C-alpha cells in the first residue's frame, strides 16, 4: 500500500485541513450523565459520535440513518471508532514560537538568522526591542535596542523606522529574509575569505539553507499560529470503578492553553495596558512551550499534587516511550509461563507440557476440531464441553498436539539459542520438563527458574519453527564451530567412572569374545565394572570412497569400555573410547562423530551417551563425606616455619636493617611460598593416595577418592576449590585494595574464626557487587553493538575481488597462543597458495578450506595463507558469500540472505557477563632479524642502529616461534642465521637509559657550547667521572637557547666523517639532560658509548573504548610522510616537527609538548606512519597513515587478546563485520567533475558508484578519504531517520528530519519491524526481491 | 541585569516595581482628570442631533411594546421621565423648525440631554454612530485627495489652499485640470468619479444636517478626551498593581496558578477603576478590594477543575465543608452525614449527593511502587470491544438462519426478509411490504403466522434451538 515515509513541517493551512473543527471551551463533561459538552476537548460534534450509529440526542439510533448529520445537535451518525482518528485545531490569538526549533542543541532559528540564542531569547522574553526594515535611519537590520534607546529613536524619527518585539518580530524577520540573496552572499564570502572556523560556519550555513530551499518548507512556518489537538481516545477520560475518573496530563495542558488564550482575547478586546498584554503573551508562550515539551525551557510544571506533567515529547521519548515499549516489543497472546523441571526420559526434540496449559492455549483448535467431528453442534456447545472437561476433549487435544511444535524462551535472551522449538508431550502436573542437554545453551538451572511458551499460529510459522528453530537443527554454537549440547556433570561423572581401569579386580586377564559377554560378566556379578581384560572387537573404517571396511583384532581394554563400545556409531575407531573419557574427551568424540557421519547419528549418539551416563552414575552412587577432605601431616610444620621466618623478619626490621616496604614484601613473599608449598603437598597427598597390591608386593595407581574423581572429570570443582577445602585459602584483600599480611590458615573442614570470616565478607561483597554491575554494563554494550550492525545482510554470491587479509599465527614472544589452523579454517583464500618450497602450485584460489585442507596445510607446514574478508568486499549494500566464508554453525557454506550482523553482534555481546633487559630464548632455533641496520662495533658485538628491528626465531620447519623488539643501540651476541641453543642469552641492553652511540668512528670535539650557557661542570662524588651535563632550554639562559650542543665525528684530517655508502656528515644535537660519556681529545670507535640520556585496565572498558573509537589520553606522535627530519626552532614550545621529503615540499609542522620524550635524532630518516614518540596509538591516525587493513588488524588483535586473556573463544569474522560497519562513512577531498563539496561527508557506497559511473563515462572521478567513527556515531548517522530516532536523541533526529524534508525508504530490518511487515532477512528475502523486481518494471 | 532569569514572575515584579504608588492627592487629581474628560466627551456627543434622534427612536420603540424602561435611562442626574422626554422631543422639533437659532437651540438640547442619565450602551451606540459617520466622511475625503493629488499630480500647497474649507465644490475639480500644465488635462475620465464623490459628500451632508469642520472638531475633541481618560485609567491600574498582587497572594494553593490569579486581579482592578467614585471621600483601596476578590473567586470557581461545577453548587460545597470542620472542632471527631441534616436545612439526600460528587480525577501516569516501572494506565482495559467467540457465534447464526430461510418457499423467504432487517440496509414495515407485494395487511399477517407456525413445527431448526446458551 506504500513504500516510503515522508517527514516535514506542517503549514497552518495543512493543520486547518487536518482539523474537523475548532475548540473554544475547556469544558469536558457536565458532571451529570457524563455527556460530552459542546465546543470542548471532547466535543461530540467535532470528534464524532460516542456510541455505534447512535445520535447524541437520541433522534437517530439505527443503522438506517447512517451517513446523515443530525439537525438538533449536529452529530454525525456513524461508528464510534472515528473518535480515535479525528483531530481539532486551536486558533491562537498571538504567534508562538516552537520550542523544539528554538531549544534544540543547534539553534536552528538562531543560526539561520545569524542571531545569538541569548539575544533571541531576550527578544522573545519581551525584554528588548528589535529593528526590522530600518531604512535610512542608520540602524541595522538586526540591531537590538532597549526601552530607553527605542524611546530615544522614536522621539527623533516617527516614521521610516519599524521595531517590534517577540514572536511577531521573529516571524516578520523570517518572512523578510531572502534565502537566495543570503546564499549568494555566503558563497561570495566563502570564496573571498580564508579562515578555518569561518569556512566551517559558512559551509554549515550554506548546507542548511540549500536544503531548506530544496525542501518545500518556509522560514515563517517555524512560528506556530494554529496548533493541532490530539483525538479524545488517545487522552481518555473513562470513569474508574467506584465513581471516580482517570485523566491524562494532556487534557490539563490543553485546558491551561485554552484558558490563557481566552484571557488574552478578552484583554485584547478590553484594551488592556501594554504591561498586562505582555504578561499574558508571556504566559501563553510558556503554556505552549510546556505543552509541547515540559521541563525543557525553565522549570517543569508540577501536576495535580507533586509530580511534574507529562508532555508529548515525554511520551515519544524515553525507554518507556512508544518506540521502545509499545512498538519494538509488544505483549502477545497464546503465551504461558511456569516453573521448569528436568524430566530425563525426554528426547532431544521433545519437551514436557502440562495438560492444563495446553488446554488453555489450544482453545480455538479444540473448538474447530469439535465442530468438525460433529460432537458439538455450536461453538457455544463446544465451549461448554471444554469448560465441563469431558472425556473427549482430552482425546481431541491429544490429536491436535501430535505434531504442532511450540516455542520455549528464557527471560534473558543473550544469543540466538535463547529461543528453541520442541515437540510437546502431555504430562500431569504444573511444571515444564526441559531436556538436560539444552540446559547449558539456555543457561538455566532448576532452583526456581521459569520459562515462557509460545505457540506458532500459521502454517508458515509452524514450518519455520520446525525447519529452523528445532533443537536438533542447531547443535553447533554460532559464535564458535564447537558443539553446544555436551554433557556437563552427571553423564561425565558416569562415563569417567565407567572408563577408569583398576590395578586388581575380579576376573583379571580374562579373554572375552565380545562386549555382549562382557556385559554378561558385569551384570552377573562375576567380574568388576573395570578390569583389564582382552576383548575381540570389530571396527569399521571409511577409508573407501564412501564404503565401510570391517577389521577384527584383539585389543587390551576394560569391561566398562567394552560395554560402552555398543553405543558408538559404526563409523569411528575404537581408540576414541580407550581413555579416561573426561569432558574434553567426550566433546572431542562428539565433534569427530558429527564431522565424520552427519547429523542424525550425532543426536542419536548424544542421547545414548546421556542415557548410559545417567544409568551408570546412578549405579555407582558416588557420595561425599567428612573423611574425603584429607589434611596433610606437614601443614602445621610449614605454618611453624613460616611463623618463625615472619618473626625473624620482624626482628630484622626492628633492628633497622630493612624498611617497612621491604619487610612487607618479604612477609607476603614468605606467606605466598608457604601457601604454594602446602597446596603442592596436599595435591601430592590426595592425587595418588589409593595404594593397593596385586598378586605380589605393592603398586600405586591414580587415587579413588570421590572428590578427586569429581575434580578430575571436570564435572564440578577445581584446584582452587580443593585448596580451599583441604588447605589454607591464602591471602585476602582489604577494602582499600591492598593485601593483608596475615593470611587465613584454616580451611573449611576446620573452624574459621570471627576475624577470618569478617575478612572474607569483604571479598564476598565485592564479588556480589561486581556481578551485579557486570550484567548491567553488558546489556548496554550488547544493545549498542546490535543497533549499529542490524542492516547488514548477505545479498550477493561472489563480488569478484582480489583483495584479502594476510593471516599469520599470533606470537607474543614465547609459546603460540593461536595456531594458524584456527584462524584459517572456514575461510576462502584470496590468492592461490604456493608450495612451501615455492616449487609447485598448492590448493587453488577460490576453494573453501575445510578440515581436510587444514590438515594438508599443517602437514605441508605452510607458513602463512592469505584469505578474503568482509571489509574488502566489493558488494554494495551488503556482502557476498565468498568474502564472508562459511557460517560456523553448519557444515555447508553461508546461505544467501542471512542477516550476519545480528549474529555477529550477539556472539560478541553474549560473553560480556564473563569479563571481570636480557633476552632468554626458550627453544632451539635460528636467529632471524627483520629491518635491522646493524654494524660491527669495536668489541665484536652486532650493535643495531635501527628502531624497527624485530628479533625472530625460525626453526628448521621454517615457522616463526619467537618475536622480540630490540631496543636501539642494544648489545647482540649472535648474528643472523647462527644456530643457538635453548636458554641462551643473545641480546643485552640497559632499559634505564638508551645509548646515543654513533655508526662511525673518529674524533669527538667540543664545538658550539659554553660552560654555563648550555653545559655545567660537575664532579661525581663516588665514581669521580668528569662529564658535561647538557641543560635544557628552561634551565639555560635565553642567550644560549639558539646554540644547541653540536657533537660531530671528525677524522684525523679534521674533516667530517662520512657514513659508509653516503656522504652526509653525522652530527648529533644532544638534547637536555644528555650526559656525555667521553670528553675531547680521546679517539672513539664505531659502536661505542658516547652519551647517555635518562628515560592496563581490567574488565572490558578497554573493549568499550575500542568499539567506541575513543582517542587515547596521550597519543603517540607519528610521522606524516617519509623523509628526513629538520628540527624546528623553539616557538613558545619544545620543538617544531618539519619533515623534508626527497623532492617534495615540507609545509607540515607540529606542536610538540616539552614534557614528552622524543626518540628521533637530528639526522634520522623517518618513514610514513613511523613512530616519533612513545605511548598509546590513536586508531584514527593508524587508519589515516596505514590504510584500513592495519587498523582492522589492530582492532581484531586487541579484542582477541582481551577475550583470550579472559578465556573466551570468539571468531574474528564478527569483529571484522563490526569494523566494516564502523568504517562506512567517508569525506570528500576535492570533486573532479561530479557536484560535491570540499568537506562534505557522505556514504562511501554513493561516492564509489558515482566514481564508477564517471569512469564508465567520459568524465573524471573525484577523491575521498575514509573516515572512522564510533558505533554510536555510525548508528546515529544513518540514511533512515526512523532507525536513528528509535535509538537515541529522538527530538534532535526528528527536528533534523523535519527541517531537511527527508524521505525514508524502508530498506532495512528495524524499519520493517516498526512498520509491521516481513523483514528482508529470512523467508521474506524472496518476497522483498519479488516486490523490488515488480516495482519500476 | 536585563536577563539571567527564566521565571516570568521576576520579570513581572520588575516591570511592576518600575512604577511608584500614588497618594490621596494624586488619586483626587486623577479622578478629577477622569471626570473632566468624561464631561468633555459627554458635551461633544450631546452637541450632535443624531443622538437625540436615536433617543427618540428608542423611546418610541419602548412605547411600542418592543422594549423596557430599564435599558432606556440609568436613573436621573416615572411620569417625570416621560414629561422630560416630551420636552426633549418638543425642543428637537423646534430645533429642526428653526433652521440662525439652530445652533443655540442645539446647545440647549445638548444641555438638556446631559441633564439626563442615559445607559452606557446607549452612549456607546451614539459614539459608534458618530464614528461611522466620520469614517464615511474621511473615506470620501481620502477618495477626493486620491483622485487628484495622487492621480492628477497637482501641487501640495495649492491643494491645501484651495481645499481647506470648501470640500464641496469644484474648486479642486476644474482648477487641477485647467491650469495649463502638461499633466493636468488628462483625467476627464476620472472627473466622473470626482463628481460621484462630490454627490456622495452632498448626500452625507444632507443626512447629517450640519457642516464637516464642526464634525471633525467634535471627533478629535472626543478622541483627545478618550485618550486622556485612558491615560488616567492606565496610571491608576499601574499604581494599584501592588494591591492586586497583595490580595492575590492568599489564593495561591487552590488549583490555580499565581500568574492566573494576578491576571484575574488585574481585570477586577480595571473593572473597579471603571466605576470608582471619589466624591464619597473613601479611599480607592476599600472599593477595589471587593472587586478584586470577587474576580479572583469567580475565576477560581470557574476554571480550577477538570469538570466544571456551577457557582451555587461550589458555594454549597464550601458551606458544607465549613460547617463540617466547625462541628468536628467543636464536638471532637468526624460526624455522620445523617447528622449534618439536623444542623443544616437539607432533605438528607442533597448532602449525600454532594458527598458522592467525584473528586479531581486521578492522574493516568501515577506509579504504583516499583511494579517493574509501570503506571496506572497499564491496567485499564477497553470494554467496547466484542469477543471473537461472539463474532463467530454471530456468523454461525447468520449462516444457519440463511440455510433455514433457503428451505422455505421463495415468496415466504422474500416476505420474511422484507419484514425483518435481514440482508438489507433497513427493514420495511408491514404496510409498505403489503403495498409492495400487492397483498392486504391481514393476508400478509396470516402468511407470516403460517410461516412462524411452520418454523415452530418440530424436525427442523434443531441448531436454532441449540443456539440458546441457557
Ligand atoms: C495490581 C495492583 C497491586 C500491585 C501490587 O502491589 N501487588 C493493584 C493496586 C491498585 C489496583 C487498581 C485500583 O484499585 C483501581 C482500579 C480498580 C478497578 O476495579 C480495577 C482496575 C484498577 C486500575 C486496579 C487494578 C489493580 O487491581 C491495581 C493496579
Ligand atoms: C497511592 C497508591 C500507590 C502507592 C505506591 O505504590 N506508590 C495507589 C495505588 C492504587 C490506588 C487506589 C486505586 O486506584 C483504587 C482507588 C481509585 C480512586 O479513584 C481513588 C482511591 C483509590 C483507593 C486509589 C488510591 C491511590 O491512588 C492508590 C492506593
Ligand atoms: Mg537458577
Ligand atoms: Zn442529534
Ligand atoms: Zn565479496
Amino acid at each position: 500500500e506504500f513504500d516510503a515515509i515522508k517527514i516535514a513541517l506542517a503549514s497552518p493551512d495543512m493543520i486547518r485541513s487536518w482539523s474537523f473543527g475548532e475548540v473554544k471551551k475547556p469544558e469536558t463533561i457536565n458532571y451529570r450523565t457524563f455527556k460530552p459538552e459542546r465546543d470542548g476537548l471532547f466535543c461530540a460534534r467535532i470528534f464524532g459520535p460516542v456510541k455505534d450509529y447512535e445520535c447524541l440526542c437520541g433522534k437517530y439510533k439505527r443503522l438506517k440513518h447512517r451517513g446523515v448529520i443530525c439537525e438538533k445537535c449536529g452529530v454525525e451518525v456513524t461508528q464510534t471508532k472515528v473518535r480515535r482518528e479525528r483531530m481539532g485545531h486551536i486558533e491562537l490569538a498571538s504567534p508562538t514560537a516552537h520550542i523544539w526549533f528554538l531549544k534544540s542543541l543547534p539553534s536552528r532559528i538562531g543560526l539561520l538568522l545569524d542571531m545569538p540564542l541569548r539575544d533571541i531569547e531576550r527578544v522573545l522574553y519581551f525584554e528588548s526591542y528589535v529593528v526590522i526594515e530600518g531604512g535610512m535611519t542608520n540602524l541595522e537590520r538586526q540591531q537590538i535596542l532597549t526601552e530607553e534607546q527605542y524611546l530615544d529613536a522614536l522621539e527623533e524619527f516617527g516614521d521610516e523606522f519599524d521595531a517590534k518585539m517577540g514572536a511577531e518580530a521573529i516571524q516578520a524577520l523570517l518572512k523578510s529574509m531572502d534565502l537566495e540573496q543570503e546564499c549568494e552572499q555566503l558563497r561570495e564570502e566563502l570564496n573571498e575569505t580564508n579562515s578555518e572556523t569561518k569556512r566551517k560556519k559558512l559551509t554549515k550555513r550554506i548546507k542548511l539553507l540549500e536544503a531548506f530551499v530544496q525542501s518545500g518548507n518556509k522560514p515563517e512556518w517555524m512560528i506556530l499560529t494554529v496548533l493541532p489537538v490530539l483525538p479524545p481516545d488517545l487522552r481518555p477520560l473513562v470513569p474508574l470503578d467506584g465513581g471516580r475518573f482517570a485523566t491524562s496530563d494532556l487534557n490539563d495542558l490543553y485546558r491551561r492553553v485554552i484558558n490563557r488564550n481566552n484571557r488574552l482575547k478578552r484583554l485584547l478586546d478590553l484594551a488592556a495596558p501594554d504591561i498586562i498584554v505582555r504578561n499574558e503573551k508571556r504566559m501563553l508562550q510558556e503554556a505552549v512551550d510546556a505543552l509541547l515539551d515540559n521541563g525543557r525551557r525553565g522549570r517543569a510544571i508540577t501536576g495535580s499534587n507533586k509530580r511534574p506533567l507529562k508532555s508529548l515529547a515525554d511520551m515519544i521519548k524515553g525507554k518507556q516511550g512508544r518506540f521502545r515499549q509499545n512498538l519494538l516489543g509488544k505483549r502477545v497472546d497464546y503465551s504461558g509461563r511456569s516453573v521448569i523441571t528436568v524430566g530425563p526420559y525426554l528426547r532431544l526434540h521433545q519437551c514436557g507440557l502440562p495438560k492444563k496449559m495446553a488446554l488453555e492455549l489450544f482453545k480455538p483448535f479444540i473448538y474447530g476440531k469439535l465442530e468438525l467431528r460433529g460432537l458439538a453442534t455450536t461453538i457455544k456447545a463446544a465451549k461448554k464441553m471444554v469448560e465441563r472437561e469431558e472425556a473427549v476433549v482430552w482425546d481431541i487435544l491429544d490429536e491436535v498436539i501430535r505434531e504442532h511444535p511450540v516455542l520455549l524462551n528464557r527471560a534473558p535472551t543473550l544469543h540466538r539459542l535463547g529461543i528453541q522449538a520442541f515437540e510437546p508431550v502431555l504430562i500431569e502436573g504444573k511444571a515444564i520438563q526441559l531436556h538436560p542437554l539444552v540446559c547449558a545453551a539456555y543457561n538455566a538451572d532448576f532452583d526456581g527458574d521459569q520459562m515462557a511458551v509460545h505457540v506458532p499460529l500459521t502454517l508458515e510459522a509452524q514450518l519455520e519453527a520446525r525447519a529452523l528453530m528445532m533443537s536438533t537443527n542447531n547443535i553447533l554454537s554460532p559464535a564458535n564451530g564447537e558443539p553446544i549440547i555436551v554433557p556437563s556433570q552427571d553423564v561425565v561423572l558416569g562415563l569417567y567412572y565407567m572408563t577408569r581401569d583398576c590395578v586388581n579386580a575380579k576376573g583379571e586377564g580374562m579373554v572375552l569374545t565380545g562386549p555382549k559377554e562382557a556385559e554378561r560378566l558385569y551384570r552377573s556379578g562375576l567380574a568388576s565394572l573395570h578390569a583389564r581384560v582382552k576383548v575381540r572387537i570389530t571396527e569399521y573404517e571409511k577409508d573407501a570412497n564412501g564404503e565401510l571396511v570391517a577389521k577384527t583384532s584383539l585389543k587390551d581394554t576394560t569391561v566398562g569400555r567394552a560395554i560402552l563400545w555398543m553405543i558408538v556409531p559404526k563409523g569411528l575407531p575404537y581408540s576414541i573410547v580407550n581413555q579416561a573419557l573426561g569432558k574434553k574427551a567426550i566433546s572431542k568424540m562428539l565433534n569427530t562423530c558429527y564431522r565424520i557421519l552427519g547429523l542424525k547419528p550425532t543426536v542419536i549418539f548424544a542421547d545414548q551417551i546421556m542415557y548410559t551416563g545417567f544409568a551408570y552414575a546412578a549405579r555407582s552412587g558416588a557420595s561425599v563425606g567428612i573423611d574425603d577432605m584429607v589434611i596433610p601431616e606437614k601443614k602445621h610444620e610449614i605454618i611453624s616455619e613460616a611463623e618463625a621466618e615472619v618473626a625473624e623478619i620482624q626482628e630484622q626490621f626492628q633492628s633497622g636493617l630493612v624498611t617497612a616496604g621491604e619487610r612487607y614484601n618479604k612477609v607476603i613473599d614468605i606467606w605466598a611460598a608457604a601457601n604454594d608449598r602446602v597446596s603442592k603437598a596436599m595435591m601430592d597427598n590426595l592425587q595418588t593416595e589409593t595404594v593397593i597390591n596385586r598378586d605380589g608386593q605393592e603398586e600405586k595407581q591414580v587415587s579413588f577418592n570421590s572428590i578427586y574423581m569429581m575434580a578430575d572429570s571436570g564435572a564440578r570443582g577445581s584446584a582452587a576449590q580443593i585448596r580451599q577445602l583441604a588447605g589454607m585459602r591464602g591471602l585476602m584483600a582489604k577494602p582499600d585494595g591492598s593485601i593483608i599480611e596475615t593470611p587465613i590458615t584454616a580451611n573449611f573442614r576446620e573452624g574459621l574464626n570471627v576475624l577470618q570470616y569478617f575478612i572474607s565478607t569483604h571479598g564476598a561483597r565485592k564479588g556480589l557487587a561486581d556481578t551485579a554491575l557486570k550484567t548491567a554494563n553488558s546489556g548496554y554494550l550488547t544493545r549498542r553493538l546490535v543497533d549499529v550492525a542490524q542492516d547488514l545482510v548477505v545479498t550477493e554470491d561472489d563480488c569478484g575481488t582480489h583483495e584479502g587479509i594476510m593471516m599469520t599465527p599470533v606470537i607474543e614472544g614465547g609459546d603460540v597462543k593461536e595456531p594458524l589452523r584456527d584462524r584459517v579454517l572456514g575461510r576462502v583464500t584470496a590468492e592461490d597458495v604456493l608450495k612451501p618450497g615455492t616449487a609447485d602450485i598448492l590448493v587453488p584460489r577460490n576453494t573453501l578450506l575445510h578440515e581436510q585442507w587444514c590438515d594438508l596445510l599443517e602437514e605441508n607446514s605452510v607458513d602463512a595463507v592469505k584469505v578474503r574478508s568482509v571489509v574488502s568486499c566489493d558488494t554494495d549494500f551488503g556482502v557476498c558469500a565468498h568474502c564472508y566464508g562459511r557460517d560456523l554453525a553448519r557444515g555447508h557454506i553461508i546461505n544467501k540472505g542471512e542477516a550476519i550482523g545480528v549474529i555477529a553482534a550477539q556472539s560478541i555481546g553474549e560473553p560480556g557477563t564473563q569479563l571481570t633487559s636480557s633476552i632468554q630464548v626458550k627453544n632451539k632455533g635460528s636467529i632471524k632479524l627483520s629491518n635491522v641496520k646493524s654494524v660491527v662495533n669495536s668489541s665484536g658485538k652486532l650493535v643495531i642502529t635501527s628502531r624497527n628491528t624485530e628479533l625472530k626465531l625460525i626453526d628448521e620447519f621454517g615457522r616463526t616461534k619467537e618475536s622480540y623488539k630490540v631496543p636501539y643501540g642494544a648489545v647482540l651476541a649472535k648474528g643472523d642465521g647462527e644456530q643457538v641453543a635453548g636458554g641462551e642469552t643473545v641480546a643485552n641492553w640497559d632499559p634505564h637509559t638508551m645509548p646515543v652511540i654513533t655508526e662511525v668512528s673518529g674524533f669527538v670535539r667540543f664545538t658550539d657550547m659554553i660552560d654555563g650557557q648550555t653545559i655545567t661542570r660537575q664532579t661525581d662524588e663516588l665514581t669521580g667521572l668528569s662529564s658535561l651535563v647538557v641543560l635544557d632550554s628552561a634551565e639555560r639562559t635565553a642567550g644560549g637557547k639558539d646554540l644547541r650542543p653540536a657533537l660531530k665525528i671528525v677524522d684525523a684530517q679534521g674533516n667530517d666523517v662520512l657514513i659508509p655508502g653516503t656522504d652526509m656528515p653525522a652530527q648529533y644535537f644532544l638534547p637536555g639532560k644528555a650526559i656525555v660519556q667521553l670528553e675531547d681529545g680521546v679517539q672513539i670507535s664505531s659502536g661505542d658509548t658516547l652519551a647517555r640520556i635518562p628515560q592496563i585496565t581490567g574488565g572490558l572498558p578497554r573493549v568499550a573504548d575500542l568499539f567506541e573509537a575513543r582517542r587515547p589520553k596521550e597519543p603517540a606522535i607519528l610521522a606524516e610522510i617519509s623523509g628526513i627530519v629538520s628540527f624546528g626552532k623553539e616557538t613558545k614550545g619544545k620543538r617544531r616537527l618539519v619533515i623534508t621529503p626527497v623532492d617534495g615540499s615540507d609545509p607540515y609542522e607540529e606542536m610538540i609538548p616539552k614534557w614528552r620524550q622524543l626518540n628521533v635524532f637530528e639526522g634520522e630518516r623517518v618513514e610514513r606512519g613511523d613512530v616519533i614518540s612513545d605511548g598509546p596509538e590513536a586508531p584514527h591516525d593508524i587508519l589515516r597513515l596505514r590504510g584500513v587493513h592495519a587498523v582492522t588488524r589492530y582492532i581484531v588483535n586487541e579484542v582477541q587478546d582481551v577475550y583470550r586473556l579472559q578465556g573466551v573463544k570468539i571468531n574474528d569474522k564478527h569483529i571484522e563485520v563490526i569494523v566494516r560497519q564502523m568504517l562506512r562513512k567517508a569525506t570528500i577531498v576535492n570533486a573532479g567533475s561530479s557536484d560535491f563539496l570540499e568537506g562534505e561527508q557522505v556514504e562511501y557506497s554513493r561516492v564509489k558508484i558515482a566514481n564508477r559511473e564517471l569512469e564508465a563515462n567520459g568524465k573524471v572521478g573525484a577523491t575521498y578519504s575514509r573516515d572512522l567513527l564510533g558505533i554510536t556515531k555510525a548508528s546515529l548517522a544513518t540514511e533512515s531517520f526512523i532507525s536513528a530516532a528509535s535509538f537515541q536523541e529522538t527530538t534532535r533526529v526528528l527536528t533534523e528530519a523535519a527541517v531537511a524534508g527527508k524521505r525514508d525508504e524502508l530498506r532495512g530490518l528495524k524499519e520493517n519491524v516498526i512498520v509491521g511487515r516481513l523483514i528482508p532477512a529470512g523467508t521474506g528475502y524472496a518476497y522483498h526481491q519479488d516486490r523490488m523486481r515488480r516495482r519500476a518494471a | 541585569e536585563i536577563g539571567r532569569t527564566t521565571d516570568p514572575v521576576r520579570m513581572y515584579m520588575r516591570e511592576m516595581g518600575t512604577v511608584e504608588l500614588l497618594t490621596r492627592e494624586g488619586e483626587i487629581d486623577i479622578a478629577k482628570r477622569i471626570e473632566d474628560g468624561i464631561n468633555q466627551v459627554q458635551c461633544s456627543v450631546a452637541e450632535y442631533p443624531e443622538a437625540i434622534t436615536y433617543l427618540l427612536e428608542q423611546y418610541d420603540r419602548v412605547e411600542a411594546e418592543e422594549a423596557r424602561l430599564s435599558d432606556l435611562i440609568t436613573g436621573f442626574v416615572p411620569e417625570l421621565a416621560r414629561e422630560k422626554f416630551a420636552e426633549l422631543r418638543a425642543q428637537y422639533v423646534v430645533t429642526r423648525d428653526t433652521i440662525a437659532t439652530a445652533q443655540e437651540e442645539i446647545l440647549k438640547l445638548s444641555e438638556v440631554f446631559k441633564q439626563f442619565r442615559l445607559v452606557p450602551k446607549q452612549f456607546d451606540y451614539l459614539v459608534n454612530s458618530m464614528r461611522v459617520m466620520m469614517d464615511r466622511v474621511r473615506t470620501q475625503e481620502r477618495l477626493i485627495m486620491k483622485l487628484c493629488v495622487e492621480q492628477c499630480k497637482m501641487p501640495k500647497k495649492n491643494f491645501i489652499t484651495l481645499f481647506t474649507g470648501n470640500e464641496t465644490s469644484d474648486t479642486w475639480f476644474n482648477a487641477a485640470i485647467a491650469m495649463n500644465k502638461p499633466w493636468s488635462e488628462k483625467l476627464h475620465d476620472v472627473s466622473e468619479e470626482v463628481h460621484r464623490a462630490l454627490q456622495k459628500l452632498q448626500q452625507i451632508e444632507e443626512e447629517t444636517g450640519l457642516t464637516i469642520e464642526q464634525v471633525k472638531d467634535i471627533n478629535r475633541r472626543m478622541s483627545i478626551g478618550e485618550a486622556k481618560a485612558r491615560r488616567a485609567k492606565k496610571e491608576m491600574v499601574e499604581a494599584n498593581l501592588r494591591l492586586v498582587i497583595s490580595i492575590a497572594k492568599k489564593y495561591t494553593n487552590r488549583g490555580l496558578q499565581f500568574l492566573d490569579l494576578i491576571q484575574e486581579g488585574n481585570i477586577g482592578l480595571m473593572k473597579a477603576v471603571d466605576k470608582f467614585e471619589y466624591r464619597r471621600g473613601y479611599k480607592f483601596s476599600t472599593y477595589a478590594t471587593w472587586w478584586i476578590r470577587q474576580a479572583i473567586t469567580r475565576s477560581i470557581a470557574d476554571q480550577a477543575r477538570t469538570i466544571r461545577i456551577p457557582v451555587h453548587m461550589i458555594e454549597t460545597i464550601n458551606k458544607l465543608n465549613r460547617i463540617s470542620r466547625q462541628m468536628l472542632q467543636e464536638m471532637g471527631r468526624e460526624p455522620t452525614p445523617e447528622e449534618l441534616a439536623e444542623r443544616m436545612l437539607m432533605p438528607e439526600d442533597k448532602i449525600r449527593k454532594v458527598l458522592k460528587i467525584a473528586k479531581e480525577p486521578i492522574s493516568m501516569e501515577t506509579p504504583i511502587g516499583d511494579d517493574e516501572d509501570s503506571h496506572l494506565g497499564d491496567f485499564i482495559e477497553d470494554t467496547t470491544l466484542e469477543l471473537p467467540l461472539d463474532s463467530a457465534t454471530t456468523e454461525s447464526l447468520r449462516a444457519a438462519t440463511h440455510d433455514v430461510l433457503a428451505g422455505l418457499t421463495a415468496r415466504e423467504a422474500k416476505v420474511l426478509r422484507m419484514r425483518f432487517g435481514i440482508d438489507m440496509n433497513t427493514d420495511y414495515t408491514l404496510e409498505e411490504v403489503g403495498k409492495q407485494f400487492d397483498v392486504t395487511r391481514e393476508r400478509i399477517r396470516q402468511i407470516e403466522a403460517k410461516a412462524l407456525r411452520k418454523l415452530r413445527h418440530p424436525s427442523r431448526s434443531e441448531v436454532l434451538r441449540s443456539f440458546l446458551d441457557d
